């Protein structure tokens, strides 16, 4: 999803903090594969 | 003799066992950072 730059709008941000809100989804980390991919991902997120 | 030795060389791996370590622990730490860093390039670059 497109943030993408502002500044819009009310505090300049107002939220901007913003560590996936609360992730790093910190899987172990431990997993650097990455696979390549995609296109980010349709996955019916395109449909949704 | 040995003696083996003569301090400076049983004293002096007291260098060259930790000259080891510090050679030892430089391929561990630069083998780290660069390591994670390039991690953190598949992720800064590709990713």
């Amino acid at each position: 999803s497109q943030e993408p730059m502002l500044d819009a709008d009310r505090l300049r941000s107002s939220w901007t903090f913003s560590e996936s809100m609360d992730l790093n989804y910190s899987n172990p980390s431990s997993s650097p594969n990455s696979l390549g991919n995609l296109k980010i991902l349709l996955d019916d997120k395109a449909s949704k | 003799k040995n003696t083996t030795s003569s301090s400076n060389e049983n004293p002096i791996l007291r260098w060259m066992s930790i000259k080891m370590n510090g050679f030892q622990n430089e391929l561990n730490e630069l083998s780290g950072h660069m390591i994670s860093k390039i991690i953190h390039s598949q992720r800064l670059i590709l990713q």
